[PDB]
RNA sequence: AAACUCCUGAACCCGGGACGAAACCCCCGAGGAGGGGACUGACGGUACCGGGGUAAUAGCGCCGGCCAACUCCGUGCCAGCAGCCGCGGUAAUACGGAGGGCGCGAGCGUUACCCGGAUUCACUGGGCGUAAAGGGCGUGUAGGCGGCCUGGGGCGUCCCAUGUGAAA
RNA sequence: GCAAACCGGAUUAGAUACCCGGGUAGUCCACGCCCUAAACGAUGCGCGCUAGGUCUCUGGGUCUCCUGGGGGCCGAAGCUAACG
């Protein structure tokens, strides 16, 4: 479940570093800079070539990695996105970020993924008034990811706050460090709040 | 015998448009009048007539030849990309509303035979009427 | 300055009272990523020779397509020999989807979304040729007009 | 709504009863082409005031005899026996193929 | 076939013969056993492979092998007919559970314990 | 990765705790409306609210080609692998194991069964000159397809209006 | 005349076969049954349209030609995986 353990050891697996374990995975190493290439005795030989299906697959897996989830719910909601009569892939991308774990991550209140999920699980977060636990929670345009009253009185949360005050929100999710909160709006995309991937590749391998 | 003379007609479309001959010689009927009527009307064929050969009422159709293309051989681009005989003496296919084909998903063109004579795909589409399906071209 | 991209190779061989001498071939396509595409059938003794030379024969056997809205116009089918390929335009939310080589050349073309199936004989070569000519038969409303307006 | 159909009267060979042979239309589900097949409804003629050839209209009713349903309304036309001709020709050709 | 010849006939579907005449869906059927034999995969091999004569809980002999080296049975075992031809024994087919009332993989395998028996090797000490 | 550190609070107990239950009935007007008194909880002190709260199960399959993952002794046409081509006839990435690695995760594999594929029973969608396949040729029976115009019926047809097409 | 099958002969390691001397079924005539066949175009019947350069059976028109159907050479367009 969510891998857990030698996490950003798998950051050299992609060959690419990520905001994954937070602190020790951005600044001078995602376990990177020290050594960036696929783990194991076999890492820096003289690689070959991944077939189209394989590389596109790779891309899909990378997607499930940065979001840190079993491809279960993932894939299911993907075809759910194909159900929505709009351009399947992109619509899917917006409705892909929309999950509150890494949403609250890039919203600020979390350093790492593991963190965000752990916190929301413990009833540490309340969107639009109701305190829950479900991190796999999509949110509609106009909500209010407020934080718990004891979670404002906690410490590393404040650490996450102040180690942020100077970052432009994803132009919709306003940060209320006034009493620890986040105001939710609209629907961005792969052009608004992008990331270094090609979506329709993933899409193209996906359904064959 | 030609119980399917229409088939013979579009047949000579393939023939004459392949061999590239100014205009082809053929027989006549009211249906085929309506046919080349729409055929020329939707800017496809060039002509048709009501002349006589050997004292018999023969129809003759001109063809539409676009710009003279080159390449490893001339072969002027032919407006007759291809035709097709639909309501074969066996498949008396009937059609009306969204029963309308597309042909090239948008463009293309077809023709039909209803109680309202010989119509076309987009035309009978607006019409909100239908009858029987007979031929197609692009 | 284009995008030099390959497809596959061929190991051609035959025997004699001097051994069983081979011969080699390269299947390459030059593609400016988005626009003009070109197939290159290179036949030669040595391998990298055939590679670069099939690249340049791709630089010679050229074509392009009406890259109409990240896809193609009408919807068509083309057979060479006994092998045939199938085609219909698709808006975004579908993507470039076909067999290996088809999608390959379609990326040498810059396609974004297109329905394309394959039927009949399933041999790489004939398939590729069918591709090229099918490319040469993609129109527009404009090309529609020259023919459907009269001369 | 009691359904009726235009049928061709055959077999006067019965007492107060004639048997109508009819042929109905339908294309084909998934192939096309129309079709025309045998169905012989039972024609109820009170005093054999109808007979062979004379095509009439037939009318669905209540069971009047052993399987004999349907009845008869207005006559259509005489001078016939041509359809009948085709019919019994087909009959003999039925009884022209054997496994003996 | 020409429209008419089509209309009359209707091209016979498919009808499958299936690759497991074990009958009444028997990818698990009794196996009572006897004999042993050997034979060879076509030409270049040589081994052993039992012959499990079964009788199912319905009927008949067949040739049932197992996974691999290292048997265990004496008779009976309830060997569950499985189903897969390999490059020999004109049929091969219908392998054995290995676990049930006999067999249970063998004693030395570090992989396919998902049918080669051995619960968890578990170093323990 | 671990180890080491700072961390929250699973599980676990303590205080509380449901909804589902307002009828029916009774009193009132008439036993008609409306209002008002009221039995009524198995589920189960359970979903859940509060407190204290502790770092606390990871396993399966593949690693020759179809497929993404290969380095090392052993095995010597012997022991095994086996969906299809095949691997061992002592330098085996295909058999054993070891390491690392790849797919997945309360899931992982193996087998039985229908179909897309498979346009391989070919309606969109087939073939019979040599790859399956044209009758031994004549022949005409039922059957089907019917050359050019005028009108007539308007069964098949087409659109339009309506009943149904239940619920899920 | 002929020839299975049949006999010896010759040949050969062997000669139930080629090469040899014979000799019947039968080959033929009658009617009848076979109802087979590489019944060969390895290619159903019907109508049409798309180059002709050239020999040829017949039919006609007073004719180097035109023409109505056949016997072939070539190969335009097109079809076959290729030969065709």
């Amino acid at each position: 479940g969510r891998y857990i353990g030698p996490v950003c050891r798998l950051c050299r697996r992609e060959g690419v570093k990520l905001y994954l374990k937070g602190e020790r995975c951005y600044s001078p190493k995602c376990a990177m800079e020290r050594r960036p290439y696929p783990p194991g005795q076999h890492g820096q030989k003289r690689a070959r070539r991944p077939s189209d299906y394989a590389v596109r697959l790779r891309e899909k897996q990378k997607l499930r990695r940065i979001y840190g989830i079993s491809e279960r719910q993932f894939r299911n909601l993907f075809e759910e996105a194909s159900k929505k009569k709009g351009v399947t892939g992109s619509v899917f991308l917006g409705l892909l970020e929309s999950r509150l774990d890494n949403v609250v991550y890039r919203l600020g209140f979390a350093v790492s993924r593991r963190q965000a999920r752990q916190l929301v699980r413990h009833g540490h977060i309340t969107v639009n008034g109701r305190r829950v636990d479900l991190p796999s929670y999509r949110v509609r345009p106009g909500d209010e990811i407020a934080v718990a009253e004891k979670s404002r009185n906690l410490e590393l949360i404040r650490q996450n706050l102040e180690a942020m005050k100077g970052r432009k929100v994803g132009p919709w999710l306003s940060l209320d460090v006034e009493g620890m909160k986040g105001k939710f709006l609209r629907l961005p995309d792969r052009e608004d709040l992008a990331l270094p991937v090609n979506e329709q590749l993933v899409i193209e391998f996906y359904s064959r | 015998m030609l119980t399917d003379p229409i088939a013979d007609m579009l047949t000579r479309i393939r023939n004459a448009t392949r061999v590239y001959k100014e205009s082809t010689d053929v027989p006549a009927s009211r249906f085929k009048e309506e046919i080349l009527r729409i055929l020329a009307r939707e800017g496809f064929i060039k002509g048709y007539e009501r002349v006589d050969v050997d004292g018999k009422p023969y129809l003759r159709v001109y063809l539409k030849y676009g710009p003279r293309r080159q390449g490893p051989d001339p072969r002027p681009e032919q407006v007759i990309h291809h035709i097709r005989r639909i309501s074969k003496p066996g498949r008396r296919v009937y059609v009306g509303v969204k029963e309308i084909p597309r042909v090239r998903r948008g463009l293309g063109i077809a023709i039909l035979s209803t109680s309202k004579g010989v119509l076309t795909d987009r035309e009978a589409r607006k019409l909100g009427v239908g009858g029987e399906l007979i031929c197609e071209v692009w | 300055d284009f995008e030099e991209k390959m497809i596959l190779i061929r190991r051609t061989a035959r025997m004699q009272a001097g051994g069983r001498r081979f011969r080699f071939g390269a299947l390459v396509v030059v593609g400016d990523r988005q626009g003009r595409v070109g197939l290159g059938f290179g036949k030669a003794p040595e391998v990298p020779l055939a590679v670069q030379k099939a690249g340049y024969y791709a630089r010679r056997n050229m074509v392009e397509v009406p890259l109409q809205n990240g896809t193609i116009p009408h919807e068509i089918e083309v057979e060479f020999g006994a092998s045939k390929i199938v085609l219909k335009p698709a808006a975004p939310g579908t993507g470039v989807i076909a067999g290996a080589v088809p999608r390959a050349i379609l990326e040498l073309a810059g396609v974004t979304d297109i329905l394309t199936k394959e039927l009949g004989s399933r041999n790489p070569i004939n398939i590729a040729y069918a591709t090229m000519e099918a490319l040469r038969q993609l129109r527009t409303k404009a090309d529609v007009e020259r023919l459907r307006k009269g001369e | 709504p009691k359904k009726v159909l235009t049928g061709v009267v055959v077999s006067d060979k019965m007492q107060k009863t004639v048997t109508v042979l009819v042929e109905r239309q339908f294309p084909h589900p998934l192939y096309g082409k129309v079709i025309k097949r045998s169905k012989k409804y039972l024609a109820h003629d009170p005093e054999e005031k109808y007979k062979l050839g004379d095509v009439v209209e037939i009318i669905e009713s209540r069971p009047i005899s052993k399987r004999k349903r349907f009845r008869v309304l207005r006559l259509v036309e005489s001078g016939r026996m041509d359809l009948v001709e085709k019919y019994l020709i087909r009959r003999q050709n039925y009884e022209s193929l054997s496994k003996r | 076939p020409t429209i008419n010849q089509l209309v009359r006939k209707g091209r016979e579907k498919v009808r499958k013969k299936s690759k497991v005449p074990a009958l009444k869906g028997a990818p698990f059927r009794r196996g009572v056993c006897t004999v042993v034999r050997t034979v060879t995969p076509k030409k270049p091999n040589s081994a052993l492979r039992k012959v499990a004569k079964v009788r199912l809980t319905s009927g008949y002999e067949v040739t049932a092998y197992i996974p691999g080296e290292g048997h265990n049975l004496q008779e009976h075992s309830v060997v569950l007919i499985r189903g897969g031809r390999v490059k020999d024994l004109p049929g091969v087919r219908y392998h054995i559970v290995r676990g049930v009332y006999d067999a249970a993989g063998v004693k030395d395998r570090k992989k396919s314990r998902s049918k080669y028996g051995t619960k968890k090797p578990k170093e323990a000490a």
